[PDB]
DNA sequence: AAAAAAAAAAAAAAAAAAAAATTTTTTTTTTTTTTTTTTTTTTT
DNA sequence: AAAAAAAAAAAAAAAAAAAAAAATTTTTTTTTTTTTTTTTTTTT
């Protein structure tokens, strides 16, 4: 939320004052996968979880 | 712009590589641990390759981290045996390093600021000692320009802190993990640490609370020195500029109040925190410290002031003053071996010439006059420095050891006539005043001149010049100073023999018992004001004149000499 | 952003390109810039007259508005002198202007400046009373990554009275990648920075009124211009300091003047050598040499009537001898010092005024004026940063010139003790606890007393008619009496001059270039004044009824020889010959022997 | 903060100064800068392959970490073109890097198109999907104050990539003096922007699995070099955005592909030339000029006996023949027709297939694969801006091209109809309430049928035995008529080929695991696509006495007695049967870079008719 | 010897400066669903 | 061959996810200016 410097100028840093660096991001795959209940373990009058 | 990487490999090659190996020697004693201190010569580095120096004198910081840790570098292949551990501190680092090796895993790769720095394991120190070609410059001439450079300057000294330990790495102690962070410190100030950042802390997710202490830290023997002008340099009205200067390692405790110095340094700065920009004070990183021009028997004698002419006699007893009487400590009160002078005198004899010609030649020599030094000028007051009360000296206490050549004694002040006859008598001050409560120390010697009886009851030798009218005498002083406005032994010289002489230490013979009674029981027939003080006068200058034939034992010449002169001082 | 077109930058820069030009209009500027080429410097100074003079428009709007047209004018500098040198333009990065002339109605004081000349080029009268110490501000600060190798160099500007944010005055001291920086202080540039306090004049104030001053900042080449207590004119740009970050401003913006030029006194006028100057005294020094100090002594001061040999005496001071420092250290004086002395209305603090008017640094001073600490040195404590400070006396202000003390018999005898230490050495030792000093105090002094009982004795020897010892006397190389003597003659010449005078630029050039030579004495004159010297040691020199003023000494020859000196540098032979030591030998004989 | 010096930069900048330096060496780089400063283009394709022979670190590199090192290759750039010419190199504010070649690691697909390769040059094959619309973006923003008559420049980064910040991202509208500011759009600068999308190609994605696409942004240069459903190789840096300020975030960075260059993945625009294969292809043409139809027609098609005239045909059609725009934009069409109509097992496909892998754009259509909407061009609307869009069918792919129409019979009614003004005009006129347009196929159209009862009845009439109507067969302008004569001796023949084709073999290449203008004459048995390529262009005008000629002809054609009785006609003798005839001339001419299509060519254009056309119907 | 001027040190008060600080709501986008038209396909 | 029925396509409308957008002064500190008091040094 706040700059950390203590040495901004004689001024202080704003508020909220960072922005994300995207190229400096080190990242990785991710996945959301829908996994449905076994067609079989499903009992009989419900709905698949 | 250069290559810092190939600049260092200049320099390693050129401290193994150059001469007996001037620098190897050096090298081994330090690594041996035989040194704490090294001092590169920028004439000896012009010797070879100038580039080199002209940008050592440009950026000397960066060079200096360079040399340092270079020769840091260097150490352990110098290194041949195991040094005795000598310091506490010596045994951190042993045991620092012992544990890096015992968990060494050489292979495995740290990070960029997970080791132990330089400025911390290092243990000793290198400066420099600028260069000839450098010369020195004006302290008031070293501007913003010369921020960085590498400058020497000449200026006298005003009032020195003591020795109390700067911080350079202090060391933190975890409360859970155990490791040992440091914070390198670099300004006037530091934020402590409150967290560790070892990375058992950063698996364990503890808090860190780390403790600092003093036993891990490294500090060093830091003073702030003062320097003033030269009153030879100051231009025709302005009063002298001062500097601040920062005296570190084996550079301090060599520079002492009212001592002359040349300091070899650059001049760095520090944050100033009204208007807007970044302002920086500035303080000259002392390199190295050479006191200078102050501080480094017939014949003798007339070449003690040779622009003067006649007082022979007088002379004689300021050369034998200058060598001293012999320092005495027997049964526990105390006889000290100095001797006082006053020159009471017609109006102009050069009497305060003589005086200042002493006060360019002793080693310690404070010539106060009338008004310029009263009270605290003469005394020792309070002042405020890490700020505290920091009792400092005025003019005797900073002849504490030397000559206090008094002018004009006849209108001083009556506290400071009071002072001078205390530091006669007994050679301390005693003080109880409003914000004082003291006894300073001033093993000083009394030059007093002034113009025409507790001045002859309270001294060793009183001298009444009459300038009698003389034609002959007045006609040969005449084309004597003539002559000096017409054409207009060597100092350094005449000082170095006195030097030698002060130590010598005769003792007294037996076969001069008799002599020395029976000339006091004369002299005071002839008398019948002498008394005690007249009998330790001719003793004192007795000891004297042996020292200054160097011979450790007295002799009827040495009495003989010093009767000559106390009569022609009273008659 | 950057601009691209501005009709007011670019016919600034133009017109000022036009007029510092110059080479086809009297080359004043073209000499000018040569000048502070050859000389290293990079501060110009300009002629605003000059100014209204070629382009009167611009004149007024480099006045009314002065950051602006001061900005436009530095970067013409910069381009004017890119043409003329290239190497030279290269090396000096920015090329500052200074204002000089007449500013009509915004030559003021610290009283009269109101907020009216805000944003505008004052030229400002009135004391130095604040003179901070001398810092650098960081300009152009580089760094170097130990980790990667590379150097990298931040820059700052001038935002000294314009809008500034913390993006601007933020300094590095991490990497990109967290990679802490090493800062390379001596490749880096710096511009020292100090701020004085000016105040209005204290006789120019009214009277019964608090003083008004104003704050005044200063940067490179203009530092260590004006120490306290100098009687500076400062020209520069009267602005507002922004109070740093609100969210509730009182709307009291503080002000300073950040100046563009400063200067002393304008009477230590060393420089104003020409071409008429060298050959009028070429001509004054060649055509006659038997007569130059009797011709300047007599045209001296024209207004007292008579004092021929008192005149010359004050000519012999005003020239001075030639100061003798020698190889081992010691350092005989070349300074003469004078005492007046007479009866009332022998014009004595006319003379001392007649000093004060004309010679360089002549400081005045009466009897009880200064007591002690004013006359020599005194030291203070600074109150902020706990030292001591030296504060230099009216002594230490005279250095290399002239103190005259008026009523100096009504003087304290404490002020003469104290000059007990000048009127030999020339320095003073002052000390305190913290500072120990010897100030260069090198200075003659002129003083004027009356006699003891009012008027002087006839009937008395002057031992007995002077207030003052031996010791006193002595430390004064010169004694001389004044009496009115009542003669029917005497009183009508004198009368008839009086009223003459009811009903110099030359002299000024002389003193100071005779000052700077730098005689040599022969062996002619050496064996004279030594025996001359002799004669004079000796009861047969007096007789009865008339007894010696001051009693004699090697003081006593020693200043027949500055006065010998004295003379060869008012005849500019650079050689003392025994025309000067014969005049200087009828001096001293007039001065030291008076009846009785 | 401008750095002083960075030994990496520096070092990249040297390494790709020497890289460019090129007259030690063969002259290849520094002749692509001076023809690439003569088109006023202002990218330079430099080959990965060379780049890592020349130096592997600086590829590997580069191929790790691409932004700043083409800033390097870029900077090294204009200072090698100002050195070639600094008044051109003043021209363009950034000159560019494209890449090509072996991107051996660095070649996935957007399936595959993983996590690891961030800021890395990766290389990926697909679809195009969409093409947004080619939108300004601006760089470089000048502004005029008309108060104070003040100008202003403000400047914009390119920071689609890194951060971007408000202060940078400021448009100025007011002065210091709350004034108006005017923007000035001319004195600005201002460059193309456009996204599209990449996907994985049907024919190379799995099989059930969905499709996978990732985003690519074209700024400047690469503005309309790929439109939805091209085959395209995208070569550039995988990246991650910014999201836009806001003190949360998840830690979601959705993605891009900052092309460095795009080629067309078809490789069939393939012109690919040198000096002495135009010397070769010149003394080929004038040499045997007068047989070289008939050495062509032999050629084209090995793997296959017999059908000579068949291929004559397809030569025909292949080199084309010329179309024609008169004084008012009447149109008359230059594409050949091919209907193979014959018994199956007649190698009718394998021929298709040919064709298909050899003429550049071709395209293949099934009879109910392909379908009407399909086949010809389609109007939709957008459904982001409730706008009609077109959406360009086969046959306008296939503009300039060929289609291969498998199963021709097949095709219903409706589509057999649809195929109209395509095959005469080589347009298909579509309309819609909101946007009407006519889209231009100028194809050409090899098509094999298949007869009627699954095989050719040899007494019935041909008419009888196809299932097509007499209006399409006039359009088609030739008819083949392809039987299985079943007889011994030709048997004989085609099966002594095929086998000794199932025994052809790579030479020396396989050991047993299965999977120049003349040929090294195999026993056992390229320029085919130069010389058919530089044929196509010739436009050989009609000499006086072929004009005559083949008219006279037509005449005869036309005429019922030309045909004995016992025949059958295939086709009627429509105009368009006349126009066949010129056509097949032109074609022939242009085989023989003849420049006048002469008698030779006539004859043998109403040869070619007089067996295609007219069949013997047996009793 | 007493008076007084100056010095340093200590304290009060007014002006300027320093510092502290996430949550709720709205809008684009994507994705399906439903209606109705158009198209295609099967029947007599 | 044309009519009837069914299937698919095109286009408009709705529901949720997740990334964007908007609002937003007051109390404490502390430096600096001013005054005041006790003392020492200096002068009458
Ligand atoms: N023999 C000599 N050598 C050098 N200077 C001399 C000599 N005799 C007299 N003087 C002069 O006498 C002057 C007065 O001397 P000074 O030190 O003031 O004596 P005091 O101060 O005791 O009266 C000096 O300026 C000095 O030059
Ligand atoms: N020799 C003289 N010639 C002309 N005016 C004189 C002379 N002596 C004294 N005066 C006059 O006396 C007046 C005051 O004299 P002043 O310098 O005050 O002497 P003092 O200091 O003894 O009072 C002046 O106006 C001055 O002109
Ligand atoms: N003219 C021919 N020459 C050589 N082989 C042929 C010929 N016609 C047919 N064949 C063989 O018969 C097979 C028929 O395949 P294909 O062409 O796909 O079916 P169709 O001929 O019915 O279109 C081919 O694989 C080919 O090997
Ligand atoms: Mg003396
Ligand atoms: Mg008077
Ligand atoms: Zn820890």
């Amino acid at each position: 939320r706040k700059c950390n410097t203590d040495q901004a100028g004689r001024p202080k840093c704003p508020l909220d004052p960072y922005f994300i660096m995207p190229d400096k991001c080190k990242c990785v795959d991710f996945q959301t996968l829908k996994l449905q209940e076994l067609p079989d373990a499903v009992p009989h009058g419900e709905m698949p979880r | 712009l250069k290559d810092y990487a190939l600049e260092k490999e200049k320099v390693k090659k050129f401290l193994q590589e150059f001469y007996q190996f001037k620098y190897g020697n050096q090298l081994v004693r330090l690594a041996h641990r035989e040194q704490v201190a090294l001092y590169v010569d920028l004439d000896d580095v012009a010797e070879d390759d100038p580039e080199l120096v002209d940008s050592i004198c440009e950026n000397a910081r960066r060079y200096a981290k360079l040399f340092a840790d270079a020769v840091q570098e260097l150490l352990p292949q110098y290194k041949e045996r195991e040094v005795v551990n000598k310091d506490v501190l010596d045994v951190y680092i042993e045991h620092r390093l012992m544990m890096e090796q015992r968990s060494r895993d050489p292979g495995m790769v740290r990070s960029p600021q997970n080791q132990y720095p330089a400025e911390l394991m290092r243990r000793f120190e290198l400066y420099f000692q600028g260069p000839s070609s450098n010369k020195p410059r004006v302290i008031r001439e070293v501007r913003a320009d010369s921020v960085g450079k590498l400058v020497t300057v000449r200026g006298i000294v005003t009032r020195v802190s003591e020795v109390k330990p700067k911080m350079v790495v202090a060391t933190y102690t975890c409360d859970q993990c155990g490791a040992e962070t440091y914070q390198p410190i670099q300004s006037p100030t530091f934020m402590p640490l409150i967290m560790c950042p070892s990375q058992e802390c950063q698996t364990n997710r503890s808090g860190g609370r780390l403790y600092l202490q003093t036993r891990g830290s490294r500090f060093i023997k830091f003073q702030e020195m003062k320097m003033q002008e030269h009153s030879d340099q100051v231009p025709v009205g302005n009063i002298p500029r001062s500097i601040t200067v920062l005296v570190e390692g084996e550079n301090t405790r060599i520079a002492q109040p009212g001592d002359h110095v040349s300091v070899t340094g650059i001049f760095l700065p520090i944050l100033r925190t009204v208007v807007q920009g970044l302002l920086s004070e500035t303080y000259l990183e002392a390199h190295r410290i050479v006191k200078m021009n102050k501080s480094e028997y017939e014949k003798l004698a007339a070449s003690i002031a040779p622009e003067i002419y006649g007082h022979e006699d007088v002379k004689k007893a300021l050369l034998l003053l200058l060598v001293g009487g012999v320092d005495q400590s027997p049964r526990g009160m105390k006889i000290r071996g100095n001797i006082n002078i006053c020159l009471m005198g017609d109006p102009g004899v050069a009497k305060s010439q003589l005086l200042s010609y002493i006060d360019r030649l002793a080693p310690r020599s404070q010539y106060t006059t009338g008004r310029g030094s009263s009270g605290v000028g003469l005394t020792a007051a309070v002042l405020r420095d890490s700020g505290e009360l920091t009792l400092e000296g005025g003019a005797l206490v900073l002849a504490d050891q030397g000559v206090c050549c008094i002018d004009e004694f006849d209108k001083m002040a009556e506290a400071d006539r009071t002072a001078i006859h205390e530091v006669m008598e007994q050679q301390t001050i005693s003080i109880a005043k409003a914000g004082i409560l003291t006894t300073l120390n001033a093993r000083c010697s009394i030059l007093a001149a002034a113009n025409p009886a507790a001045l002859l009851s309270r001294f060793d030798l009183l001298w009444l010049i009459q300038d009698r009218p003389d034609r002959d005498n007045d006609l040969r002083l005449a084309q004597h100073i003539t002559y000096v406005h017409q054409h207009s032994l060597d100092m350094k010289l005449m000082r170095r023999y006195i030097a030698m002489c002060r130590e010598k230490q005769p003792m007294v013979p037996e076969s001069l018992a008799d002599y020395i009674t029976a000339a006091y029981v004369e002299m005071r027939r002839e008398a019948w004001y002498t008394s005690a003080r007249t009998l330790l006068a001719i003793l004192r200058l007795s000891t004297a004149l042996a020292r200054l034939r160097m011979v450790d034992v007295v002799e009827k010449e040495d009495v003989n000499e010093a009767i000559r002169l106390m009569e022609m001082s009273k008659d | 952003t950057v601009v691209l077109d501005d009709v007011e930058l670019r016919e600034a820069q133009r017109d000022y390109l036009d007029f510092l030009d110059d080479e086809e209009d009297q080359g004043i500027y073209q000499s000018k810039v040569r000048e502070l080429i050859s000389d290293n410097q990079y501060r110009l100074i300009v002629n605003v007259n000059d100014l209204r003079r070629k382009n009167e428009k611009r004149a007024n709007r480099l006045l009314n508005n002065a950051f602006e047209e001061l900005v436009a004018f530095q970067r013409a500098l910069k381009d004017f002198v890119a043409s003329i040198d290239a190497t030279y333009a290269k090396q000096y990065e920015e090329f500052y202007v200074g204002l000089e002339g007449s500013f009509g109605s915004k030559h003021v004081s610290p009283r009269t400046l109101t907020s009216c000349f805000l944003s505008c080029v004052v030229c400002v009268e009135g004391i130095v009373t604040k003179c901070s110490l001398v810092r650098p501000k960081v300009v152009r600060s580089v760094h170097y990554c130990p980790a990667t190798k590379k150097t990298i160099e931040r820059r700052y500007s001038d935002l000294t009275t314009l809008v500034a944010f913390p993006s601007s005055s933020v300094y590095p001291t991490k990497d990109e990648e967290n990679n802490p920086l090493e800062t390379e202080y001596g490749l880096s540039v710096y511009k020292d920075h100090q701020t004085i306090t000016i105040q209005e004049m204290p006789e120019k104030a009214p009277a019964g009124q608090l003083p008004r001053s104003v704050d005044v900042i200063l940067d490179d080449d203009l530092v260590d211009k004006a120490k306290p207590g100098d009687r500076v004119q400062v020209v520069g740009t009267y602005r507002c300091l922004p109070g740093k970050k609100g969210g509730y401003t009182s709307g009291t913006f503080r002000t300073v003047l950040i100046a563009c030029n400063v200067k002393q006194m304008s009477k230590d006028a060393q420089p104003s050598f020409s071409a008429e100057d060298i050959a009028k005294i070429k001509k004054f020094s060649k055509t006659r040499s038997k007569d130059i100090f009797d011709q300047l002594a007599k045209s001296l001061a024209p207004s007292i009537h008579g004092h021929d040999y008192v005149k010359k005496a004050i000519l012999c001071l005003l020239l001075g001898g030639v100061e003798r420092d020698l190889e081992n250290g010691s350092h005989i004086r070349g300074d003469i010092n004078i005492l007046l002395i007479g009866d009332p209305s022998v014009a004595k603090s006319q003379l001392l005024r007649y000093v004060l008017c004309t010679a360089p640094r002549a400081i005045p001073t009466t009897g009880r004026g200064s007591s002690g600490v004013g006359l020599t040195a005194a030291v203070t404590t600074d109150q902020e940063t706990g030292e001591r400070r030296l504060e230099a006396g009216a002594m230490v202000l005279a250095d290399r010139g002239v103190v005259c003390i008026d009523e100096f018999d009504k003087m304290s005898d404490m002020d003469r003790t104290a000059i007990h230490e000048v009127m030999e050495q020339g320095r003073v030792t002052i000390a305190k606890a913290g500072i120990h000093a010897r100030l260069n105090a090198r200075c003659s002094v002129l003083a004027a007393a009356n006699p003891v009982y009012g008027r002087y004795d006839q009937y008395k020897t002057p031992m007995e008619n002077i207030g003052l010892q031996d010791s006193l006397l002595s430390r004064f190389d010169l004694l001389f009496i004044m009496l009115d003597q009542m003669d029917p003659e005497q009183d009508r010449e004198i009368s008839d001059h009086v009223l003459r005078m009811h009903r110099a630029a030359f002299m000024k050039k002389y003193i100071h270039v005779a000052k700077i030579i730098k005689p040599v004495l022969t062996q002619e004159s050496a064996t004279y004044i030594a025996e001359e010297y002799s004669r004079l040691r000796s009861q047969d020199s007096m007789s009865s009824d008339t007894a010696r003023t001051s009693p004699v000494t090697a003081r006593t020859l020693e200043t027949l020889i500055r006065l010998a000196t004295a003379h060869a540098k008012a005849r500019m032979s650079k050689t003392v010959d025994l025309q000067d030591a014969e005049e200087a030998v009828e001096l001293v004989q007039y001065a030291y022997f008076k009846k009785v």
